[PDB]
DNA sequence: TGGAGAATCCCGGTGCCGAGGCCGCTCAATTGGTCGTAGACAGCTCTAGCACCGCTTAAACGCACGTACGCGCTGTCCCCCGCGTTTTAACCGCCAAGGGGATTACTCCCTAGTCTCCAGGCACGTGTCAGATATATACATCCTG
DNA sequence: CAGGATGTATATATCTGACACGTGCCTGGAGACTAGGGAGTAATCCCCTTGGCGGTTAAAACGCGGGGGACAGCGCGTACGTGCGTTTAAGCGGTGCTAGAGCTGTCTACGACCAATTGAGCGGCCTCGGCACCGGGATTCTCCA
């Protein structure tokens, strides 16, 4: 448990730097870590019931893709 | 006897599977039955489009001095152009990266 | 109580939309 | 066992005829084949619909064209259809 | 020698928008797809390509996301990405309606 | 002789067409064939959504004193509910209005 | 004569079912009509593509299930679902 | 027919503009709004039309437009 | 004399037309506009009136949309007047520029 | 903190046209059987996921200084708003022509289906060259004096 | 504008493992034939689309007066960037156990197909009351003295 804090602050500094941001406020952290934990939980229900619907245990790489597709967030390289 | 086997591809002069292309049409319940020409349209239009990604992916490695192309080429080709942009504007590439690009004000003065 | 004349059959507690509120 | 089945070759066959000494990785040829299964199934299911719609029960090169002018855009939809029609009628020519 | 504040993040930037690797440390991304996971099935197992998967696009999602965000800074007259950004991209995408 | 027909929607006991949806299923070309209980589960799900909007709607309309519901009625229940605006984020109804919503900040101070 | 098939008579049963004192117009009538269309259109094209992944090739209520879950939000999917297997219950029923 | 996007008139987009919830509007917001109708306007039209000739008809249909709109992300309920 | 005090008058217009569903756009040159559009992509067309109507519903729909967003781009720079600033940054977020 | 006036809200009478219910009937869903096969289940396998342990060290964490950016206050002036007047053309109602959507018949030709034949592409092995890495540069860039 | 410190692009040499090619083979694609119904073409019906004219008047354009606010500037102070030193746990490797994903083989209950039957829902056609509108009175709200 607790494991969001994973997402450290240097990750999301250097994550806003990639998308081409100059200076980061301190507040940004705390906010774009529970917008990374929304987004995984949309796409992570998704994954699973695909891999319910297949009656599996393993969610593999092509429940996330389909997942990611039917949100309209289509992957190339897995698939 | 049999004449000699003449892959449809090969008539069309495509290098795409125009074969394997009427049979995923076919077999993929799109409709009730698949026409004789749709195949070759598909295959055509499907390597033409190969065909301009790739070049414009080759152009790219060949500005970084590669000479295999890695995703990172594709997304900067694919980026680059405006009309393959538009048509892949909700798709992710792994491993592509994002356009150099920074905002003119943030520069210093 | 929300339901249908054949219950529960409807959900007991619709969720009320929020709203953005930029600035202040 | 089982064999599955990919666009590797033909991927190969036109980037060669394009850029004759240049190579494709792994990687990239993952993301092509891809890149031709999502085109495959917007023009494909695209079709389909335009043959619903107009309570047709087959799939026609016009089918074809019609979806591809409706999602390609503009210059590539124009060069498509060009290439798609002298593909058809090579074709039928033999 | 020090330098003056914003000319090392500007070459962060051109060094992160030039190079293509993964910015979020493997373990503890893997640790947390799977916790969040457990919300729904127990004892659930992940391909190592699922994971994988799962990280290209959150990094996609967020680097597009903090696109958003400097764009909105920018417009208020501010180089200072802020939350309030933050929130003005996601809803004016359509992430929060 | 035979026994005397009973509809699948009075089996089911829905109100929705057990049968034109079975139709509509296989001859809209999603599969190869469609099981014998497709059909039901699709009308009570259609049948359960239909009932829920209208309830709100009725709600709505019985707001304005009003005992017809009409488009304006139903744009304010959909929009009203968090869940069935997610549901329905991209679609536009005709006649529908806006939600009335003035941003804080505008009001007079 | 052609004939145009519609959702009137269900969607007024449903209405006279849940709220008996209240009407509904017909340029509403025909709103709900388009809704029911789309929904049907989004759990059918869903449940295909579960179909498709699988490889199976028959439509059953475990498809449609999934599809419901993967479609309707929260506790929208989680009332329908309901409504759906006690329906199906009922039909096997007899 | 020539010049019809002055038909939008300053008075219809700001009562627009009213209905979306703004207050106060700057002058160069009403050729704005012109220029992304006019943007607007033509993608759709482009789609319907393309519709409209696949059917094989010169009638540009309610159901060309719905579908020209639906494929778009912008899902009209009202006519089809 | 009497007269409203600058924004009262359009705070009441807001009211006005949030609460109605009738269009906004006057049908005759929004239909001359449809036609003169569609004449770039095929000569001698026929429009349904359905058709029309359909056209004006999503084009009034999208401009309502699109006026909330840059409201809300242009509140979030602290100020009360849209500019067309705030339209583009707002198509610019939404994608469609 | 009070009146003026402007807008809104509310109540009552009236006309109408749109919704609701009724009456054929037809064609589409129901019932009863049959048959082929797609899916359910048992069984076996061996691939890939999970778990553990030790080391290196890259990366995160904590801290101090200060400086450049955020935020508040002030002034202005010019742009936008609210209102009166007038000129415009949308809107409604009615008439008329006919272009073309929609439907019916018919036939033929294009597609499905089957059988047989064979080569294109898939899986497996593989050896080399393109690319990643280490290091010494000469070079361009930032900063302070 | 010049010099010091320092990222940084460059060239050479080195390693190595990913790939472009070759081989064997099998299964899916191609050739040849027949059958059947989908749709392409012709003909007809009449629907609704376009064009026009005249009168009302609602709305658009125009202009004027003034004030609220958009923008620029100044000042202050917090807070975020930059660099240094100190944890720490990620990454890499190596191994071992085994869970279950995938494949194979039977076999049966399930869905498609067909023929006879009839009633559910569509089309048309009333009829009346929900409501849209107008007229008039009551209440509320905003503005200025």
């Amino acid at each position: 448990r607790d494991n969001i804090q994973g997402i450290t602050k240097p990750a999301i500094r250097r994550l806003a730097r990639r998308g081409g941001v100059k200076r980061i406020s301190g507040l940004i952290y705390e906010e774009t870590r529970g917008v990374l934990k929304v987004f995984l939980e949309n796409v992570i229900r998704d994954a699973v019931t695909y891999t319910e619907h297949a009656k599996r245990k393993t969610v593999t790489a092509m429940d996330v893709v389909y997942a990611l597709k039917r949100q309209g967030r289509t992957l190339y390289g897995f698939g | 006897a049999r004449a000699k086997a003449k892959t449809r591809s090969s008539r069309a002069g495509l290098q795409f599977p125009v074969g394997r292309v009427h049979r995923l049409l076919r077999k993929g319940n799109y409709a009730e039955r698949v026409g004789a020409g749709a195949p070759v349209y598909l295959a055509a239009v499907l390597e033409y489009l190969t065909a301009e990604i790739l070049e414009l992916a080759g152009n790219a490695a060949r500005d970084n001095k590669k000479t295999r192309i890695i995703p990172r080429h594709l997304q900067l080709a694919i980026r680059n152009d405006e009309e393959l942009n538009k048509l892949l504007g909700k798709v992710t590439i792994a491993q592509g990266g994002v356009l150099p690009n920074i905002q003119a004000v943030l520069l210093p003065k | 109580s929300r339901g249908r004349l054949r219950e529960s059959s409807l959900r007991q507690r619709p969720m009320p939309r929020l709203t953005f509120q930029a600035g202040d | 066992r089982s064999r599955k089945e990919s666009y590797s070759v033909y991927v190969y066959k036109v980037l060669k005829q394009v850029h004759p000494d240049t190579g494709i990785s792994s990687k990239a040829m993952g993301i092509m084949n891809s890149f031709v299964n999502d085109i495959f199934e917007r023009i494909a299911g695209e079709a389909s619909r335009l043959a619903h719609y107009n309570k047709r029960s087959t799939i026609t090169s016009r089918e074809i064209q019609t979806a591809v002018r409706l999602l390609l855009p503009g210059e590539l939809a124009k060069h498509a259809v060009s290439e798609g029609t002298k593909a058809v009628t090579k074709y039928t020519s033999s | 020698h020090r330098y003056r504040p914003g000319t090392v993040a500007l070459r962060e930037i051109r060094r992160y928008q030039k190079s293509t690797e993964l910015l979020i440390r493997k373990l503890p991304f893997q640790r947390l797809v799977r916790e969040i996971a457990q919300d729904f099935k127990t004892d659930l197992r992940f391909q190592s390509s699922a994971v994988m998967a799962l990280q290209e696009a959150s990094e996609a999602y967020l680097v597009g996301l903090f696109e958003d965000t400097n764009l909105a800074a920018i417009h208020a007259k501010r180089v200072t990405i802020m939350p309030k950004d933050i929130q003005l991209a996601r809803r004016i995408r359509g992430e929060r309606a």
